[PDB]
Parts: C-alpha cells; sequence; structure tokens
C-alpha cells in the first residue's frame, strides 16, 4: 500500500531553492549518505554542466591553430554534422573508407559520430594537403592521438607539395564531428 | 526567411543557458534589464505576498546584474481597485499599457 | 476528485517507469516539468461544503474554498510528488478538458 | 515580449505564495569572462 | 540535406573566425575565451 509516497522534502533545501531556480543547468544527483535525488551546491553554477568533454576537445584543437603555436604548414579544418552520415549506406562507406577504419568505427558505441568524426579527419587532411578520401587512412586507437597514413594518389600528391608529417586532431558529439589536420614540410 | 528572423531576431536565446528568458525577451528589442522601468506588482496587501513578491524581483534583478541604484519603481494597482481574484493581472496589464 | 488525480498521476509515473518523480531532474531543469491537467467542474464537494454544509452551520474545514479551485488538484500533485517550478496551465473544458 | 507561468515546490499550504516564478530569470554564469555573439543585435543580423 | 551542407560550412566559417579572434587574446586568457566561443558555436549549430 505504498503506490503513492509523498515527499517530505523538496530536491534542494530553502538555502538553495534560488540557486536551482536561477541556474538552468542545475540537476539532481544521488545523495551517497540518503540515496534520495537532491541539488548539490557542486552542481549549482558549475562550469562542468556548460563547458563539456566536447567543448574541452574542440577549443585545444583550435587553440593548437593559434599562428604561435604552429604556424609555417599547411592548415585543414573540416567539420562533418554526424546526421549527413549514413552508416547503412554500404556504398558510401566502403567507397571512402578502409576495412581498418570500417572496423574501428564500427565497434564504437555511436558508429555514426566516429565515421563522422574519420570522415571529417580525411576531409580536414584533404584541405591541408592544398592539391574518393580512402587514399587517406587515420589509424585510431582508444585514447590515444589519431595518425594520418598516406597510401595511393594522396602520398604521391603529398609528394608533389614536399609534406613530410600529416597530424590530425579529431573531436566528436551526437551533433557534429570537428577535425583539425596541420600538414608539415 | 520567417524561420532565419526567427533564428536570429526572436528565439535567438531559446538554447543558450546564458541567456535567461528575462533577458532575451527585452534583448530581442535591444532592451538591457535596465530599460524594465515599471513592475506592476500582484501587491494584494497581504503579508506574505507582498515581501515574496518584492524578494521575487529584487533576486530577478540581481541575478541578472541589474546596475546598482536603478531599482524598479513598483506600482500597486489593488491599492485603488482590490483584488478580483482572476481578473487581477488583466487589470494590471491595462494600467501596464 | 484531488484523490483520484493523485492516484492517477503515480500510476501514470509507474507507466512511464519513473518511480521517483524528482529523476526528471537528473535530465531537465525544475522550470521544465508542467501541468497542464484540469477539470470541468473541480472540487464539486468543497463547493457544497461552502454553498450548503456552512448555510447549515455544519462543520467545514476552513479552507474548504480553495480544495473546490479547478486548479488545486495540480497545485496537490506538485506540492506531494512532483516539485516542479514549471508551466501550470490548468483548463477548464467541461466533457473536452 | 514574455509570458511566463511557474509553479512552486513540496509544501502544505495551498494559499502561499513561492519564488518559481524566478526561474524566468534563470541563467549560467558558470562562464561569463566573454560577451556572448549571440546578446550583440549586430551579430545576429549579419547572420540573418 | 542541402541545408546541412550549409550548417556545416557555417560551423567550419565559425572556428576560423573564432581562431583569428583568439589570436588577439592574450595567450594565459585564450583557452577561457575558446571554451566560451566554442559552446556558443556549438549552440548555434545544433539551433540551425
Amino acid at each position: 500500500n505504498k503506490l503513492f509516497v509523498s515527499k517530505e522534502h523538496a530536491p534542494y533545501t530553502d538555502e538553495l531553492e534560488e540557486d536551482v531556480y536561477l541556474d538552468p543547468l542545475a540537476r539532481v544527483s544521488k545523495d551517497k549518505k540518503s540515496g534520495s535525488l537532491t541539488f548539490n551546491s557542486k552542481n549549482i553554477q558549475s562550469k562542468d554542466s556548460y563547458i563539456n568533454a566536447n567543448t574541452i576537445e574542440t577549443a585545444k584543437m583550435i587553440e593548437n591553430m593559434t599562428k604561435e603555436k604552429v604556424s609555417n604548414g599547411g592548415v585543414g579544418v573540416d567539420v562533418e554534422l554526424i546526421t549527413s552520415i549514413n552508416v547503412e549506406n554500404d556504398t558510401f562507406i566502403e567507397r571512402n573508407f578502409t576495412p581498418q577504419e570500417i572496423e574501428y568505427c564500427s565497434a564504437q558505441p555511436s558508429v555514426q559520430s566516429s565515421f563522422a568524426g574519420t570522415w571529417s579527419a580525411k576531409e580536414a587532411v584533404f584541405k591541408s594537403l592544398g592539391v574518393a578520401l580512402k587514399d587517406i587512412e587515420i589509424v585510431r586507437v582508444n585514447k590515444n592521438a589519431p595518425a594520418v597514413e598516406l597510401h595511393g594518389n594522396a602520398k604521391k600528391a603529398a609528394e608533389e607539395a614536399g609534406v613530410t608529417d600529416v597530424k590530425v586532431s579529431i573531436s566528436h558529439d551526437d551533433l557534429q564531428a570537428v577535425a583539425v589536420a596541420v600538414s608539415t614540410k | 526567411l520567417r524561420a532565419a528572423q526567427q533564428q536570429w531576431g526572436n528565439d535567438f536565446y531559446k538554447r543558450d543557458p546564458r541567456i535567461a528568458p528575462l533577458r532575451g525577451a527585452l534583448a530581442t528589442y535591444g532592451l538591457t534589464i535596465d530599460d524594465l522601468g515599471v513592475a506592476s506588482f500582484h501587491g494584494t496587501s497581504t503579508k506574505a505576498n507582498d515581501k515574496n513578491e518584492s524578494a521575487t524581483i529584487n533576486e530577478m534583478m540581481k541575478h541578472l546584474g541589474r546596475s546598482e541604484g536603478n531599482p524598479v519603481i513598483g506600482v500597486f494597482q489593488k491599492f485603488l481597485t482590490g483584488h478580483p481574484k482572476g481578473a487581477a493581472g488583466a487589470w494590471m496589464m491595462n494600467g501596464a499599457l | 476528485i484531488t484523490l483520484f488525480v493523485l492516484v492517477s498521476v503515480v500510476e501514470a509515473f509507474i507507466a512511464s517507469g519513473i518511480t521517483d518523480p524528482y529523476e526528471m531532474y537528473k535530465y531537465v531543469h525544475v522550470s521544465e516539468v508542467g501541468n497542464c491537467s484540469g477539470s470541468g467542474m473541480g472540487g464539486v464537494s468543497a463547493l457544497r461544503g461552502m454553498f450548503k454544509d456552512r448555510f447549515k452551520d455544519e462543520p467545514v474545514q476552513n479552507d474548504i474554498l480553495q480544495e473546490s479551485f479547478i486548479n488545486t488538484m495540480s497545485a496537490w500533485v506538485n506540492m506531494l510528488l512532483i516539485s516542479s517550478s514549471g508551466p501550470i496551465k490548468t483548463p477548464v473544458g467541461a466533457c473536452a478538458t | 515580449a514574455m509570458a511566463a507561468t511557474a509553479t512552486d515546490k513540496i509544501g502544505r499550504s495551498v494559499p502561499a505564495p513561492g519564488k518559481g516564478i524566478l526561474t524566468t530569470a534563470r541563467e549560467h554564469h558558470s562562464s561569463v569572462k566573454y560577451a556572448s555573439p549571440n546578446l550583440n543585435m549586430k551579430y545576429r543580423k549579419r547572420q540573418l | 540535406v542541402t541545408r546541412e551542407a550549409q550548417i556545416k560550412d557555417w560551423v567550419e566559417n565559425e572556428l576560423e573566425a573564432l581562431k583569428l579572434e583568439a589570436e588577439e587574446i592574450p595567450s594565459e586568457d585564450q583557452n577561457e575565451f575558446l571554451l566560451e566561443r566554442t559552446r556558443e558555436i556549438h549552440n548555434e549549430a545544433e539551433s540551425q
């Protein structure tokens, strides 16, 4: 006879009420002691609520694109809205991605976001060289910086411009994939 | 065109947690929080009401960085009309206009 | 009537797999949970209290009037269960409420 | 320019006014070192 | 799909414009500036 359980307390204390009302990003969390869902002062007007992992990654990527951080080399920036990637489109996936890239992206939690991350990397590299994207392979290891490897006509095109190294950074989330490629001679 | 005007003109702040609904509403016309000159208060002449309402308006203004020295001017129409329950806001809105 | 609502609301939350309504506040702001439910006639037993029982000098709780209001059922829901600061738009639409 | 409604919180006093309408001023202030271009009508007009 | 191509371009342009703006920001304050402005571009891309 307890389907209905009246709340004794709001999820906030009287002291936090106004703070909760005034922060649109305030969320409850499990209180370790009570086990109940409450607002904790640490999650009210907290930077972590607003500045997420994708924001931190993307800001770092374009911080490593400022003239003082790195200059004297081809810089390519690509963004892909992940909704643009049809992972069922076997034609587009087989044409533009290597079996290693397809295996890596398929194994990730969001396949679509990972493919968008890889497509954005390939297109950012192509823009950095300045000359199908299967020629440009992105080798991705978990919590490690991705590596660029030029195989077919992309390798020849890089040799023409005297490109020694190509490095790429990738951020991707539920909305967009951003890739910054720096090609150095 | 209307959707673009809605995105940039009317609804630019709806997805922006750094813009309060109150601030966005005024910023649509190029007004700031300092341009809210008058607050028509519910102002019912009850102990609880008039304090809570003042505290609420005051907290809204503080949170949105209303300039020190720029209080909203309170209007309390019910001194004259009394409290007509459901019509209360409508008389206040007419006053406001 | 308020007891029918309180039961229906908890049961609707159970049918949504939400057994603690405060779980909503892991996902949304307290401003973002609304109640738009209504009634055609509201707390008609409370109306009887104030129009008939009071006239016959029968014992009637001093705050009977508040329990009559069509929006009081939603207030109790918020006060007992939900604790939102979201919209509250109580329609009255007779048979189409 | 704006109209909003707001309930309050857990309680036992139907007549008691509350502070829920304070939510109309809600604004996240963790990161406010720089002005948002979104608040600048010239920026918005350029985008349009 | 045509509009999504335009939004992708809009984000590329805003990131390029943001990099140029960030070059004129002193190096210690550049992190906070890019965090605020990057989160804002994300909001505007989602809205679009």
